[PDB]
């Protein structure tokens, strides 16, 4: 089956391992270039193209 | 030959649309 | 049949062939070359009907299957012109005991025009010939 | 159930049905080859091998038959222009027929292998499960590939038992299929040397036979077996996709740049021949040789073959087409009928002028005429308020030598400007545009279309390599990571990344 | 035998001797010196 | 598993699944052959690229 | 020879959201490429 | 008549938008 | 307008064939 | 090019004949 069926809509648990993701990306570049905070990471995701499109507008 | 310009699309659709209807109904059988 | 699939009909003929030699002949021998002209009548006669029943002295003079566009085709007007061909009969074998003669021919003549629908092609025919001369 | 993009994965552990789908795929490729050849033969015009060859007509599979020895139809005609030739069964029609019969037979064998999937050959006798010894399968297939490569080099291409291959003169005027002797020197690595292609197939076939024997006899090292996951058929899929895109990039390159295997009589000229004036320089060499012998300009220009002047035309360059300008090049400028001859443009002071030729980059190009020392003496102005070098102002006349307009001189600036625009495109040709209702924009040849398809497929097949390589190497985590994975991924806990035995405990 | 052939052969020799071989030697050396205790 | 005559002929050619040489085996000789193959591909690429010019021929349609 | 049933068969699924995504993808690809097909 | 084809593909896209909104698979917590 | 003569059939088939594939697979789901 | 359409419909009929014979629903007594 598709991996997307491993997520249930409304489930309380997290569907991925943020520590594994951070342990991958902080070895891809280096440790402190990687977000260990999901809120900080999601803010950065929101902020970067919004600020760029504000500037070009 | 100076055939009808719509003859090819009419022939392909006249075959294809009921072919699609039959294939749709056959493949879903047993649901 | 030509390479490419073109089928060439033609009216192979020796009709009214008149053919002269060089002057100064006292006999018929291996040096006798009758070179001359013959008539080539049209491949289809004037009584021929095309697949839409058009011809020269019979048939329609128009495209009757297309009543508003009947007279816009040049193929409605059929014609059978008289063509001309060239024939060389070169004698190579003379049997003087019975007057028999044999040899080769080269001929050039137009092909079928299909009642003047198309231009005729040039056809060259080579072969052999025999005759009996009455002494 | 399965997602739509994973349906073919049902054959993954089913060697009988895997053979079946392989047979079905082959049946479809062979049937495409037969049907494409039959369609091309149904529409091919064989009347003029000079100004309407196969690469002007959009013929895609006819040059590949022509390349290896099939040059002739049943219906009389040869692509070499010869007529009266007996091909036997192996005409274009016979080859197309054979591919259609092969396709039918492979379809039937696909059906058998689908129904009768459960053959004992496919089961390990140790276990009960289905198993394929992929290294031994590789040895067998490589041995046979080596045998077929060696035979195609030594018998077909050499003519020992076979027709040989298409060779030609450097200017594509005398192309014909002939036996080719192998070239065993460094000139065997010249890509325009056909003897290099023969040597390749003999030597690589011999090396394939030897490498097949090794791979039939010697088991893989355990390090390589575990490293490359040799018990998984997806590793073969990944490496085979890799070799296949390597080969596709190579064939795209040798089609685009030119090769002994991509002759210009079969696929059209290259863009680089137009870029460097390859054909122009030869035509001029030939005219200059005839002028040095003592001929007049009309006499010298009349000895240039129409085929050679046809190669020196920008509408035969494959870098002039469009992605959605479809079909034959005859649907573009038209069917070429005759060479109009060579123009010489002269100003009122009798300076010979040449029109600057249109490069491959330019959809449109300004009409510029320069003298012998590169000074612009005439042009066609855009703004005619401050024009100084208009054809009308400089009194440019044009005289044609050879071709349809031989001995003619034009002095009307309308005709002179029209012939200047024709000279922009190279040698001028009269075109029949009403047969195919030609729209007036250039198409690319089969050379450009082949390069495009094979360059794009090669690039897409890189993704397929990376995908299937990844799925091979990461099969244990394809449905997700282990439910722990907390202490293994943390920074500084272990001396080695991921190695559980190298814990610092510090 | 051409100057470009000689330059290609020297390219092979110097690509081994400048890039490949001392990287290989230094990697083997630093791996055998700075080992991991399990 | 259904037996067939051909399957019985072909059976010893699919009977050594998973059989390995322990250790590194012939991997050094394989690496030598890959290095020679890389040198060969470099040679023919540089000939085609006209970065490697040899006597006796020219990379051109005439040759 | 016997015609034994194959155990490697699996059902295929396409849920309604995937159908809407596919139909939208097909429609916008037609929108994009139709002008070029007509040329 | 190419306008008919353009109107058809644009209408198909808009109809898919209507059916994807009004008759979506409803999200349910289970 | 002098459009490609195959443009209409290419556009309709380019839309219709994958539309048919998706409809076939959707309607049979749940079997 | 009308010949292509004729060949296609005749081929479709013959292929339906093949699949209707070789892969028919097998008659079973139950
Ligand atoms: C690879 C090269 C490159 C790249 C990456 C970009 C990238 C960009 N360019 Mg630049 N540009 C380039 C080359 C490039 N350009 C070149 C070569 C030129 C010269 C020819 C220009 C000339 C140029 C101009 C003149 C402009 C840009 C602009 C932009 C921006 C467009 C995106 C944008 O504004 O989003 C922002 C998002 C929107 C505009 C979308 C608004 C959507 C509304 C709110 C809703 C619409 C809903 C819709 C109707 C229906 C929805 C469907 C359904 C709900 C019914 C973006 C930053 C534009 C820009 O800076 O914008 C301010 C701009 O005006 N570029
Ligand atoms: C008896 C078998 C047979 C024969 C004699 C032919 C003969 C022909 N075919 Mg057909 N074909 C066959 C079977 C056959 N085919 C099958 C089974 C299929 C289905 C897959 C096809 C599909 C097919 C297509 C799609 C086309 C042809 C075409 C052709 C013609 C050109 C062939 C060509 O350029 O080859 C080119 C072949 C190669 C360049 C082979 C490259 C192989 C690579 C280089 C090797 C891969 C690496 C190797 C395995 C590893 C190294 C080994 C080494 C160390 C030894 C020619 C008349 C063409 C044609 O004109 O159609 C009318 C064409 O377009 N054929
Ligand atoms: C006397 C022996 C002999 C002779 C005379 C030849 C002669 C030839 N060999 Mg063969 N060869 C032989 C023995 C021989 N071989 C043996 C024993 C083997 C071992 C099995 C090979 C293996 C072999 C291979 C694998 C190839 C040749 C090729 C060639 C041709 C080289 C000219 C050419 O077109 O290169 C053109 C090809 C190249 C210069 C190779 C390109 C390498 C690319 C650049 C690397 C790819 C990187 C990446 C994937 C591409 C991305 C690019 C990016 C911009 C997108 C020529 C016919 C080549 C060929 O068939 O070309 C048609 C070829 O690829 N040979
Ligand atoms: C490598 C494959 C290949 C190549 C190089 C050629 C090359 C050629 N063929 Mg052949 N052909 C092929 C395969 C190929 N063909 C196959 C498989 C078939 C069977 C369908 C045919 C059927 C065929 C016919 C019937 C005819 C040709 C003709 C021609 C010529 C004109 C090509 C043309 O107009 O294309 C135009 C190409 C395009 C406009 C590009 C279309 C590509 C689409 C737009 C891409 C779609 C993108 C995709 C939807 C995006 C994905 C979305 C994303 C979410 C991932 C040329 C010599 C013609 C000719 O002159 O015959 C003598 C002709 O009449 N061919
Ligand atoms: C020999 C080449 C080859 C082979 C045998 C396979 C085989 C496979 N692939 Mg791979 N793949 C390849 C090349 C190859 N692929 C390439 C080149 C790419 C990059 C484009 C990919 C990208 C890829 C992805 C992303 C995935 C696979 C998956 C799969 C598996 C299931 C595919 C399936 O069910 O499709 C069913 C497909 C359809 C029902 C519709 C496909 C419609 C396509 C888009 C257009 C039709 C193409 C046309 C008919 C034929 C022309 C193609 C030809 C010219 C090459 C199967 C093992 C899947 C997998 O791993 O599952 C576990 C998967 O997720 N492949
Ligand atoms: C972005 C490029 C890229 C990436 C990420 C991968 C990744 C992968 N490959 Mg692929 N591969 C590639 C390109 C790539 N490959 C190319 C271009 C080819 C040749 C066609 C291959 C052929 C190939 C095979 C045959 C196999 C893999 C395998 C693998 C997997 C294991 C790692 C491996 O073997 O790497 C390959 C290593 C590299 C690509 C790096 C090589 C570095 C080269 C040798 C440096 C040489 C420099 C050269 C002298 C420069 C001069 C050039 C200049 C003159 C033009 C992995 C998924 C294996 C696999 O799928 O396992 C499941 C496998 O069996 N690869
Ligand atoms: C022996 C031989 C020859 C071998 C050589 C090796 C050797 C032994 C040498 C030793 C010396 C040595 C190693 C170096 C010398 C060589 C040298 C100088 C190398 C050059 C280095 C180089 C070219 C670097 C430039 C390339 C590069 C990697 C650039 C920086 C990239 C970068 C800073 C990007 C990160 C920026 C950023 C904002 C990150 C967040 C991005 C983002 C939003 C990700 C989303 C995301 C992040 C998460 O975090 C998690 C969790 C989740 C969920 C998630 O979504
Ligand atoms: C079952 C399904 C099969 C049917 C599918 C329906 C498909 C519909 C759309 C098809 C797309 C092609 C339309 C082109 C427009 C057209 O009418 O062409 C029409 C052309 C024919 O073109 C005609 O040719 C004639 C001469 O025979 C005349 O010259 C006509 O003037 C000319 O229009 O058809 C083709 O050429 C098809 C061959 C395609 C080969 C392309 C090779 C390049 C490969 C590219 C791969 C790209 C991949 C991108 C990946 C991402
Ligand atoms: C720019 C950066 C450059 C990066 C380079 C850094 C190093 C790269 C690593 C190379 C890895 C290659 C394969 C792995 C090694 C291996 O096979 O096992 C290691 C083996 C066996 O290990 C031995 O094996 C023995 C038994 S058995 O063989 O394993 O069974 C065992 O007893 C013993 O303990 C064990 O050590 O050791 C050797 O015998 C070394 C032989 C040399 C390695 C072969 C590589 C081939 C390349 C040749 C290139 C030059 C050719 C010239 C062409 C013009
Ligand atoms: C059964 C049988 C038979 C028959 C056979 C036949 C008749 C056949 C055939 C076949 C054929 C006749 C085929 C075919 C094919 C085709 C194909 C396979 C194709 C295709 C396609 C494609 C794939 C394409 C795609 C595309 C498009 C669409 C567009 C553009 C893009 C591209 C190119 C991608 C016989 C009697 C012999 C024998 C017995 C059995
Ligand atoms: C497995 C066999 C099953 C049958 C499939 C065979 C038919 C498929 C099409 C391929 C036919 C190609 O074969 C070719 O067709 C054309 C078109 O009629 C023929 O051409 C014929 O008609 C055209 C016009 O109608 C004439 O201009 C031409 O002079 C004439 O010979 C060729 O003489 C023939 O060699
Ligand atoms: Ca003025």
């Amino acid at each position: 089956e598709s991996q997307n069926y491993g997520y249930k809509f409304g489930q309380e648990e997290e569907t991925y391992n943020i520590v594994a993701a951070h342990g991958y990306f902080g070895r891809l570049i280096f440790q402190y270039a990687s977000f260990n905070n999901s809120r900080s990471l999601h803010f950065f995701l929101g902020a970067w193209p919004v600020i760029g499109i504000w500037f070009t507008a | 030959m100076q055939v009808n310009n719509l003859g090819f699309i009419a022939s392909i659709l006249f075959v294809l649309v009921p072919t699609v209807f039959l294939l749709i109904l056959f493949i879903q059988t047993g649901k | 049949l030509l390479p490419g699939g073109e089928e060439v009909p033609f009216f192979f003929t020796v009709k009214n062939f008149t053919g002269t030699t060089e002057p100064g002949f006292t006999s018929i021998n291996s040096s006798t070359d009758f070179v001359g002209d013959f008539n080539v009548p049209s491949y289809r006669g004037a009584g021929f009907l095309d697949p839409k029943a058009r011809g020269l002295y019979t048939g329609y003079d128009n495209a009757v299957a297309l009543p508003s566009a009947a007279d816009k085709f040049r193929t409605n007007k059929k014609e059978t012109p008289l063509g001309k061909g060239t024939l060389s009969l070169q004698v190579t074998q003379v049997d003087g005991s019975t007057g028999e003669i044999a040899g080769i021919f080269e001929s050039e003549q137009p092909s079928d025009t299909d009642l003047g629908a198309k231009e005729p092609l040039d056809v060259k025919v080579r072969g052999i010939f025999y005759g009996r001369v009455d002494t | 159930g399965l997602p739509w993009y994973r349906v073919h994965t049902v054959v993954l552990n089913d060697p009988g049905r895997l053979i079946s789908v392989h047979l079905m795929h082959t049946a479809l490729v062979a049937g495409w080859a037969g049907s494409m050849a039959l369609y091309e033969l149904a529409i091919f015009d064989s009347s003029d091998a000079v100004l309407n060859p196969m690469w002007r007509q959009g013929m895609f599979v006819l040059p590949f038959m022509a390349r290896l020895g099939v040059t002739s139809s049943w219906n009389g005609w040869s692509v070499t222009g010869e007529t009266g030739l007996d091909p036997g069964f192996w005409s274009f029609e016979g080859v197309a027929a054979a591919h259609i019969v092969l396709s039918g037979l492979l379809f039937l064998a696909a059906v058998w292998h689908w129904v009768f999937w459960d053959l004992e050959l496919f089961v390990d006798p140790r276990t009960g499960e289905s198993a394929l010894d992929l290294p031994k399968m590789f040895g067998i297939h490589l041995f046979l590939s080596g045998l077929l490569c060696f035979g195609f080099g030594a018998f077909h291409l050499t003519g020992v038992w076979g027709p040989g291959m298409w060779v030609s003169d450097p200017y594509g005027l005398t192309g014909h299929v002939q036996p080719v002797a192998p070239e065993w020197g460094p000139a065997g690595f010249n890509p325009f040397n056909p003897g290099g292609v023969v040597a390749h197939h003999i030597a690589a076939g011999i090396v394939g036979i030897i490498a097949g024997l090794f791979h039939l006899t010697v088991r893989p090292p355990e390090r390589l077996y575990k490293a490359l996951r040799m018990g998984n058929i997806e590793t073969v899929l990944s490496s085979s996709i890799a070799a296949v895109f390597f080969a596709a990039f190579v064939v795209a390159g040798t089609m685009w740049y030119g090769n002994a295997t991509t002759p210009i009589e079969l696929f059209g000229p290259t863009r680089y021949q137009w870029d460097k004036g390859y054909f122009q320089e030869e035509i001029q060499r030939r005219v200059d040789s005839q002028l040095a012998e003592g001929a007049s300009l009309s006499e010298a220009w009349s000895t240039i073959p129409e085929k050679l002047a046809f190669y020196d035309y920008v509408g035969n360059s494959p870098a002039k087409g469009g992605l959605f300008r479809t079909g034959a090049m005859n649907s573009g400028d038209g069917i070429a009928q005759e060479w109009i001859g060579h123009p010489i443009f002269k100003d009122k002071e009798g300076r010979e002028l040449e029109v600057r030729r249109m490069p491959n980059f330019f959809e449109t190009f300004p009409v510029i005429m320069t003298d012998a020392d590169g000074v612009v003496r005439a042009d066609i102005p855009f703004r005619r308020s401050e024009s100084k070098f208009s054809v009308e102002q400089t009194g440019v006349t044009v005289s044609f030598y050879g071709g349809a307009l031989d001995g003619q001189t034009f002095s009307n600036p309308s005709d002179v400007k029209k012939f200047a625009r024709k000279a922009q495109l190279g040698e001028g040709f009269d075109f029949d545009t009403e047969t195919f209702n030609s729209d007036g924009v250039f198409r690319t040849s089969p050379r450009g279309w082949f390069t495009f398809g094979h360059a794009v497929f090669a690039l897409l097949f890189f993704f397929g390599h990376i995908w299937h390589g990844s799925r091979t190497l990461f099969r244990d985590v394809f449905a997700g990571v282990d439910p722990g994975l907390e202490e293994q991924v943390e920074f500084g806990v272990f001396a080695k990344v991921g190695d559980l035995s190298t814990r610092k405990e510090a | 035998m051409t100057p470009s052939l000689a330059n290609f052969l020297w390219s092979l020799v110097l690509g081994a001797a400048i890039v490949l071989i001392p990287a290989t030697v230094g990697l083997i050396f630093i791996s055998q010196k700075d080992k991991i205790t399990r | 598993a259904q037996r067939t005559r051909l399957g019985d002929i072909l059976r010893p050619l699919n009977s050594e699944y998973g059989k390995v040489v322990p250790g590194w085996g012939t991997t050094p000789v394989m690496g030598v052959f890959m290095a020679l193959f890389l040198v060969f591909l470099l040679i023919i690429l540089q000939i085609y690229n006209s970065s490697l010019i040899l006597e006796g021929f020219s990379v051109d349609w005439a040759g | 020879m016997d015609r034994n049933s194959n155990p490697n068969r699996q059902p295929v699924e396409l849920n309604r959201t995937s159908l809407y995504l596919g139909l939208l993808l097909v429609a916008v690809l037609g929108i994009l490429f139709s002008s070029y097909f007509f040329n | 008549m190419e306008s008919v084809a353009y109107i058809l593909v644009l209408t198909m896209a808009l109809a898919v938008l209507f059916f994807a909104i009004a008759f979506r698979e409803p999200p349910r917590i289970e």
